[PDB]
């Protein structure tokens, strides 16, 4: 392995995979485990650098180079009297998970091997790297899942302590099965998230939830819209968009499951961004976040600005997607109007109907299309049509600095006096990148939402929500970085604070 | 006294007074300040108000001298010209002012205490305008000044002329200069703070305006003109002025030559040959004429109104097309300065580097496959833009896949950061292998690089980077596989010559052809970020037919993927490039973050990247070849006819020619303006019946009218004004060189360039201790006048002033310049030697022409005559050499003969590009190393771009004042020298006795004399001019030389002409000497391509039996631009008497003597043929040796 299995074991728990006790396949984690021993010493020795590390890629991963000044061959002969000592009848293939995380904990001293080996990858279906396989089969326990029609005592089935690990899926309490149905000497393994089957418009849909399944207070049955606040926080849809998921969806089954892990780069980014909330050398941090129309995500970046507010000290600011059009409908008429952000603020309720909205009803009127099923039945070419007189809209807000223009409006709230340092403004496509702010970060947001879905359940707009959003995704190409809410929730609590 | 007195100044030859008394005068004015102050602004002058003379074509103008008075008295500091946002975070978004303003200099005052915002505007303001300011590229201002105004004077021989009387009413003030430059604090320090905070611009203004009288371009009432409006153009604001008036004072010429009517020019082929001349009609079509009405409406509106008279003046009054370009270049000359503009870099920032949109809004392709986090794989176009661009890059996907899968991409990545083992073997092992260097890289921010320019605004370009390089090297990779698959692209060597535009020269002859040429230099600003998702397209559409294992940290490997038409996820093989581009695909940040003294870190908005390096100027060659052929394959797919020929995407310019009918070139014209209205870009190219239009270029009707204000003798932007004089002089040589075509008189620039050289570059300062200070005086007052400055006791050693002699300028080894006629003692005098004289071991000639060669050959002498050099001051000049106290120049940095180039697509893409051949370069020099033969380091071939990348990535103040230290060794050299000093004379100076005898026989002309005698080919070869006559007797060039010398430059980088006295040539003959086993390694280290290596083992076996034999001389080709390249086109017009051929067997030498006295001595050649006359000494030394070893570059 790339890994240790027996000094970095706690890592392999998380994956399901508990080791078999210490059969030739037994005697052969401990000679990895010398060879890992005896890598790490040798490479600590020469700042950290292994010498020869062609030599050492054969005589491990091959077994078939013997070696017999003080500095060089010294430590080879070394290796050779221990890889030579083991007796095996061919070498030790180099072993690499699929996940990343575990690509991104590989030593320093495997790292200079890869470069000479053909190694062996093993997927990850879920996250979880598969059973099936050969070395995986052969090093580690193999689990069983208990279920509620799978449950009896362990002798009903050839089941032993040394082979197999539990997994139990009943929805049962572990100490309840351990002491009721004669457990106790078998090993459970622990599954922290969730993964939940749910039915859709399209088909069946799955779900994985970084939350217990105690926590996530939902059961067999269950509708979408309860809990619905706390899967839109930790959820991800594991198939294509665009998938069933509606507000009428009933679950199939749960499952506890792997937490996932969040993107290196998604942190990254974000990462980027609190450095520039927390550095004084920056006068103005600005985040901008893009979405589809309709992933709902005033919901969770309101309560985001809340956490960074908490964890910062400072005032966190939150412009809304509609901010400028809900503006632009009132004072598209007035000579000199105001900037302020609590004037802007209190414009950016709901019940006021966006620049953008009207001009597109009109449009949407002067078609002749009125219903949802008036637009679904269009053809590809009228729909292409009619957004490319949308665009035409668009650009005369983007193409100039006036003094009604989107780049002014951005710039004297985002430049002003009242207005706070750290702001979060929202956007609706990748042409806005120029018009809004100034920020060296910007991120695209992913939600359990069908935004195409929830445009058409809804029932206040209907036809103009759903042709702005159609609209918007033909604008908005999948270009900047892919968060999800619980990589910008996990980047806060990861971030070191003061 | 005065130098418009002098018997120079009415004779223009040097005799033996008029050499001293020209020395003398210009010792003065190089030393005193009290001199410059008098001869600038003397009392006996008389003032010019109103003036009257004739214009460029020799009609009569009247103009008035007219400075206003927002200049005389200035307004006093108004701070609400550079406002603030109410945050103050930067600077107001709308703000007029990006440059200076013209105020009192008194003025800015900073009262607000420190670590205030305020304070740090009013510090960075006062850094504008005393820091700012100082870019002089010999010495100090008031010195270039005082060279300008000395050769206008020595020249005209008045003091009568218009642009004195502007220098005397704006910088008079007071008994002492109004302000000074410190060259220890690096700022002007202003005397009269009651002055502009303009006028030390307006002084490297004048020196520009008084080098345009002397160039020939304006006249002394054009002067006027132009004095005038560039002081109307400095209220308020001067550079924004005239950043606002240039191009729309200069568009007029398309009128003008639309009213001449017709027009006779020459006819090119496509082999860089005359053929004939054509008397065309230059009427432009109804198309054309439709933008003059607004360009009338335009100019009438925004021009000074003495301005816009003279260009209606130049509309109705131009016959000829000669008569067009004399008044465009006039008109060129009143609207540049020639200086580099320069302001804060974040007054500037905005209007350089702030992304825009235009015209239209570019979609999305289909995302037909998708990685599990929505990341597009694969993706397709459905109708527009995206489809055209798709529909000619998709036919080449297949056929780069095949070269990207040839290439070894770690060993690629391994070879950048050697060039840019074991040890980076094992930081590759530790860094690039893991996914925490693509977090690294997506975490780090870019760095904001910025390039200054003379009559453009501050140009943002993107630097090299070490992360967010890593990320882009893959689509750099693919994308600069289109290179060796095209002809859209000009990437090539450039050789400098007329052959370097001999293309545009031959489209603008035919018959029936458009013309368009798109200015894209803003194209960066207007691409966004679904621009760039048209090049995505073709990236990921070659990466998924690639296969390559590892560019780690990727793999190839079973990956989950989404599909189009299918509910789940299917898993598919996808490897490491099709992973790397498809991550760089999807993170994009192009904002760039600027760290200001005033605002701390201020970034940028995100869209728009700059163009400098070569994985962003692929990106804009890609997309905008792919978007004009996918529009001809778009025509021929609706029924159209296709008419365009060529399209060259040049480095700044799109340069397409259509040849057909007229409706025909105006539709398909009219299509690809639209298609680019429709990409997003808001460019409008400039439609021509018969001129073309680029940067530096202009080429109208196989003419070539020649920019020569973007030539700046006066300022840099280097701000490298250290006192070392091989390297200043050469500099002024390849200047002067560079002007050569473009001057319209080049013997104004001879006498320019010779007092710039006599004046500016004449002093030299060296430190001696105290104990020998006094005896070396001693010793170098016999030849040198120095000048002894106070001892004092507090150290150990004294400065002291060592003044050239001005014979320096003239010398072979040290300063090498053009001479004037010197005066023999029999009163004949030498040639006046032209601008295409030959450099490096030529200049010895001189030596022995003030010897009489005539009664050298007569007396049977070889010696010297050492009377006539010592009282001319050449023993002086050589001893000055010979003692080796002056700075030294490398190999690298005499390869930046600083010639601009035509395109600069070639130099983006030349610094990333040729890894593993530079890494083999380099273990070569290693590795030779390593064996005992060490190499220099300017020989070896990655050295020269290793040194400019790892220079720019320091903030070192390279600013040091240079002091030479005369210690014990180096005065006992002197002591040994200044004793017995007389000339040394090589054996192998007998090639330069040889004598050209007039003969009573004119010369048939070529035939392309006729030709090129209607419309100038250059404004120095007008009829009857030494350039023209200079062509029509030595017809150029010679292509098939040309080929063959940019074939070898494409080895190296750049080509050189072979000598014995390489340093080259010296350590490969000291490596075949010793140890010829390692000269396959030698070969390897310097990069010789096979041919070269025939000449240096020819060269080696040569110098072994000879020695240094070979007559050497040295042309620069962009100072032979027309003019030929070969020698054997001299033959026909140099008689050879027939006792030669008895004697020797060196024909091709007889031919090379010819070449360089006809370039030498074709100011006085009316049309004789000559006569060679050859010293018995020298066909003694030539029957002595082979003729190969004399010549050994080439072929016999
Ligand atoms: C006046 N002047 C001088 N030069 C040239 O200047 C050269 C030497 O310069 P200077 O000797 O003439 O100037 P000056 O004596 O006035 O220098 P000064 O004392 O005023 O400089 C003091 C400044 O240095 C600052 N400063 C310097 N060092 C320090 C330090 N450690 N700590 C704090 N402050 C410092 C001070 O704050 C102060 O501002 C001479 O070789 C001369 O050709 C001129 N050239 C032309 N063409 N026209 C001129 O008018 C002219």
């Amino acid at each position: 392995f790339a890994i240790d299995p027996l000094k970095h074991s706690k890592l392999y728990e998380e994956y399901g995979l508990y080791l078999r006790p210490h059969a030739p396949t037994i005697r052969s984690i401990k000679y990895a485990s010398l060879i890992h021993s005896m890598l790490a010493k040798h490479a600590a020795r020469h700042n950290g650098t292994l010498i020869n590390p062609r030599m050492y890629a054969d005589m491990i991963t091959l077994g078939n180079t013997k070696v017999t000044d003080i500095v060089t061959y010294k430590a080879l002969t070394e290796m050779s009297t221990l890889i030579e000592s083991f007796r095996l009848p061919s070498g030790l293939a180099l072993i690499i998970f699929d996940d990343e995380k575990y690509q991104s904990l590989i030593p320093n001293y495997i790292n200079q091997l890869i470069a000479y080996t053909q190694p062996h990858i093993i997927p990850t279906w879920q996250g979880i790297a598969d059973f099936s396989d050969t070395y995986l089969r052969s090093y580690f326990k193999r689990p069983f899942e208990l279920t509620a029609s799978n449950l009896a005592a362990p002798q009903k089935y050839n089941l032993s302590p040394m082979t197999r690990s539990i997994f139990n899926n009943t929805g049962r309490e572990d100490a309840v099965i351990r002491k009721l149905y004669g457990y106790g000497e078998y090993v459970f393994i622990r599954y922290e998230g969730c993964l939940i089957t749910w039915t859709g418009i399209y088909g069946e849909v799955t779900m994985m939830v970084n939350l217990s399944k105690r926590d996530l207070g939902l059961d067999v049955g269950d509708d979408y819209l309860k809990e619905y606040k706390k899967l839109l926080f930790y959820g991800v849809i594991t198939d294509a968009i665009p998938s069933g998921i509606s507000a009428r969806s009933t679950i199939m089954k749960i499952s506890p499951h792997k937490m996932m892990n969040p993107s290196g780069g998604a942190l990254a980014v974000l990462s980027k961004f609190l450095e520039a909330v927390v550095s004084t050398n920056v006068i103005n941090a600005t985040l901008v976040v893009y979405a589809e129309k309709g992933a709902g995500k005033t919901s969770f970046l309101s309560t985001y600005a809340e956490q960074l507010s908490l964890a910062s000290g400072q005032v966190v600011g939150h412009l809304s997607s509609d901010a400028y059009g809900r503006w632009l409908a009132k004072n598209k008429d007035v000579e000199e109007p105001s900037f302020a952000y609590d004037y802007v603020l209190s414009l950016d309720t709901d019940d006021n109907e966006s620049y953008y909205e009207q001009k597109a009803s009109e449009l949407l009127i002067s078609h002749g299309i009125s219903e949802v099923a008036q637009y679904e039945l269009l053809s590809v070419r009228k729909k292409i049509k009619m957004m490319d007189e949308m665009n035409e809209v668009l650009i005369a807000q983007l193409e100039n600095a006036d003094t009604h223009s989107e780049r002014n409006f951005y710039y004297m709230v985002s430049t002003g006096k009242t207005t706070p340092r750290t702001l979060i403004v929202e956007g609706h496509f990748n042409a806005q990148d120029a018009t809004i702010a100034r920020t060296d970060t910007t991120v695209l947001l992913r939600t359990i939402n069908d935004t195409t879905q929830a445009m058409r359940d809804r029932q206040r707009g209907g036809v103009v929500q759903l042709f702005l959003r159609d609209t918007y995704y033909r604008l908005l190409p999948a270009l900047h970085t892919t968060v999800y809410p619980f990589e910008m929730l996990e980047s806060i609590r990861r971030w070191k604070w003061v | 006294t005065e130098l418009y007195n002098t018997i120079f100044s009415e004779t223009r030859k040097f005799t033996r007074e008029s050499f001293k008394e020209i020395e003398h005068l210009t010792a003065k004015l190089a030393n005193d300040r009290v001199a410059r102050h008098d001869f600038l602004f003397n009392n006996s002058i008389a003032l010019i108000s109103d003036y009257s003379g004739e214009d460029s074509n020799g009609n009569q103008l009247q103009a008035t001298v007219t400075i206003p008075n927002e200049i005389t008295n200035p307004k006093e500091y108004d701070p609400s010209d550079y406002p603030l946002a109410e945050d103050e975070s930067f600077f107001k978004q709308g703000h007029k002012y990006d440059y200076l303003v013209t105020f009192r200099a008194g003025s800015l005052t900073n009262t607000y205490e420190p670590k205030t915002k305020m304070y740090k505007l009013h510090a960075a303001l006062d850094k504008l305008m005393h820091v700012k300011q100082r870019k002089s590229r010999f010495a100090d201002l008031w010195r270039e000044l005082c060279a300008v105004i000395a050769s206008l004077d020595v020249w005209y021989q008045t003091t009568n002329y218009p642009l004195r009387t502007y220098v005397k009413l704006l910088f008079h003030k007071g008994d002492e200069f109004p302000f000074y430059e410190s060259p220890s604090q690096d700022k002007i320090i202003f005397n009269d703070k009651s002055v502009a905070s303009i006028l030390p611009t307006f002084v490297y203004t004048c020196c520009q305006v008084g080098t345009a009288i002397m160039s020939g371009i304006l006249t002394h009432v054009e002067s006027i003109v132009a004095m005038n409006h560039f002081l109307h153009c400095a209220k308020d604001s001067y550079i924004d002025e005239k950043l606002k008036i240039k191009g729309i004072g200069r568009s007029w010429y398309q009128e003008a030559l639309h009213n001449v009517g017709r027009a006779t020019v020459p006819v090119w082929s496509q082999f860089n040959e005359v053929i004939g001349h054509r008397t065309k009609t230059t009427s432009e079509p109804h198309f054309v004429s439709s933008t003059f009405i607004s360009l009338r409406a335009k100019r009438a509106e925004l021009l000074y109104p003495e301005f816009n008279e003279y260009i209606n003046r130049a509309l109705r009054l131009s016959k000829t097309q000669n008569d067009v370009a004399n008044y465009y270049a006039a008109c060129r000359a009143m609207t540049n300065d020639g200086t580099f503009l320069a302001t804060l870099t974040e007054l500037s920032l905005d209007a350089a580097v702030f992304p825009r949109i235009e015209q239209r809004l570019v979609t999305r392709p289909a995302v037909l496959m998708s990685n599990t986090r929505h990341e597009s794989l694969k993706q397709k176009y459905a109708n527009g833009v995206g489809s055209i661009a798709q529909s000619y890059l998709s036919s080449f996907t297949d056929e780069i896949a095949k070269r990207v899968n040839g290439i070894h991409h770690d060993e690629a990545w391994l070879n950048f950061l050697t060039t840019s083992r074991i040890v980076m073997q094992a930081v590759f092992a530790r860094e690039y292998r893991t996914p925490e260097r693509i977090f690294k890289s997506l975490k780090a921010p870019i760095k904001l690089v910025e390039r200054q320019q003379s009559d453009r605004r501050q140009r943002a370009i993107s630097g090299l980077d070490n992360d967010r390089l890593f990320l882009s090297f893959m689509p750099y990779t693919i994308g600069k596989q289109i290179y060796d698959l095209n002809d859209n692209a000009a990437q090539g060597k450039q050789a400098g010559n007329a052959f370097d535009i001999g293309e545009m020269l031959y489209w603008t002859s035919q018959r029936n052809v458009l013309l368009s040429s798109i200015d894209v230099a803003g194209m960066d600003a207007s691409v966004t970020t679904n621009t760039k998702d048209i090049y995505n397209t073709f990236v990921l559409d070659v990466a998924s037919k690639c296969t390559v294992p590892r560019f780690g940290p990727y793999y190839a490997k079973n990956m989950e993927v989404f599909e189009v038409g299918k509910r789940q996820s299917q898993v598919k093989y996808v490897n490491a490039a099709w992973q790397a581009c498809a991550l760089e695909a999807a993170n994009s940040q192009t904002s760039t973050s600027y760290e200001s003294e005033i605002f701390g870190q201020v970034k940028n908005a995100e869209g728009t990247y700059p163009s400098g390096r070569a994985d962003t100027s692929t990106h804009h060659t890609v997309l905008l070849q792919g978007l004009v052929r996918g529009n001809e394959l778009k025509r021929a797919s609706d029924g159209k006819n296709s008419c365009l020929t060529t399209i060259k995407i040049l480095g700044d310019d799109i340069m397409e020619i259509f040849q057909g009918n007229e409706n025909d070139t105006h539709d398909h014209a009219v299509s690809n303006a639209s298609i680019l209205n429709e990409s997003g870009f808001a460019t409008t190219a400039e439609l021509s019946q018969n001129s073309i239009v680029l940067l530096q270029q202009l080429v109208v009707n196989g003419t070539f009218w020649g920019f020569a204000d973007r030539i700046s003798l006066w300022t840099r932007e280097d701000t490298k004004d250290i006192g070392r004089l091989n390297l200043a002089m050469m500099e002024l040589n390849a200047l002067i060189d560079d002007l050569l075509f473009r001057v319209r008189r080049p013997e104004g620039l001879k006498m320019l360039g010779f007092f710039c050289g006599a004046i500016c570059l004449r002093r030299f300062t060296l430190s001696v201790d105290n104990k020998l200070y006094d005896s070396t005086y001693n010793n170098l007052s016999k030849y040198m006048t120095l000048v002894k400055y106070d001892k004092n006791p507090d150290f150990d050693s004294t400065l002291m002033s060592l003044i050239l002699p001005l014979a320096w300028l003239f010398m072979p080894r040290g300063g090498e310049y053009p001479a004037y006629p010197f005066e023999r003692r029999d009163g004949t005098f030498t040639e006046d030697e032209s601008m295409f004289t030959a450099r490096g071991a030529y200049k010895r000639r001189l030596l022995y022409d003030v010897s009489n060669i005539r009664e050298m050959i007569q007396q049977n002498s070889m010696v010297l005559d050492d009377d006539l050099l010592h009282e001319y001051g050449f023993t002086g000049a050589l001893l000055l050499i010979d003692l080796n106290i002056l700075d030294l120049i490398d190999e690298v940095k005499k390869e930046d003969i600083s010639p601009v180039k035509v395109n600069e697509l070639a130099t983006s893409l030349e610094q990333l590009g040729k890894l593993g051949e530079r890494e083999k370069s380099r273990r070569a020099a290693s590795d030779l190393k390593i064996r005992g033969h060490a190499l220099s380091n300017d020989i070896v071939y990655g050295y020269g771009l290793q040194e400019k990348i790892q220079k720019s990535a320091m903030a070192t103040k390279e600013t040091t004042v240079q002091s030479k230290r005369v210690s014990s060794r180096l005065h006992e050299v002197i002591v040994a020298k200044t004793r017995d000093y007389k000339i040394p004379t090589m054996p192998a100076d007998a090639l330069h006795l040889y004598e050209f005898e007039v003969e009573d026989v004119t010369v048939d002309l070529l035939p392309h004399a006729k030709h090129t005698s209607y419309s100038n080919l250059a404004y120095n070869m007008s009829f009857g001019s030494d350039g023209w006559f200079a062509f029509a007797l030595l017809g150029g060039l010679d292509r098939s030389a040309n080929l063959l010398r940019l074939d070898v430059a494409s080895i190296r980088g750049n080509y050189h002409k072979f000598s014995y006295d390489d340093p080259v040539f010296k350590q490969g003959y000291k490596i075949y000497k010793s140890d010829a086993t390692l000269l396959n390694d030698f070969f390897v280290a310097i990069s010789a391509g096979p041919k070269e290596q025939g000449i240096l083992l020819r060269a080696f076996a040569y110098y072994s039996l000879y020695g240094n034999v070979e007559y050497h001389y040295v042309l620069s080709p962009r100072q032979l631009f027309f003019l030929s390249d070969n020698p054997v086109s001299a033959e026909r017009l140099v008689r050879i008497p027939p006792s030669y051929y008895v004697s020797t067997q060196c024909r091709a030498l007889y031919n090379i003597f010819s070449y360089l006295h006809i370039l030498r001595s074709i100011t006085s050649n009316q049309g004789k043929r000559l006569g060679m006359v050859l010293h018995p000494g020298l066909i003694a030394y030539v029957r002595g040796t082979s003729q190969g070893a004399i010549l050994p570059e080439a072929d016999n």
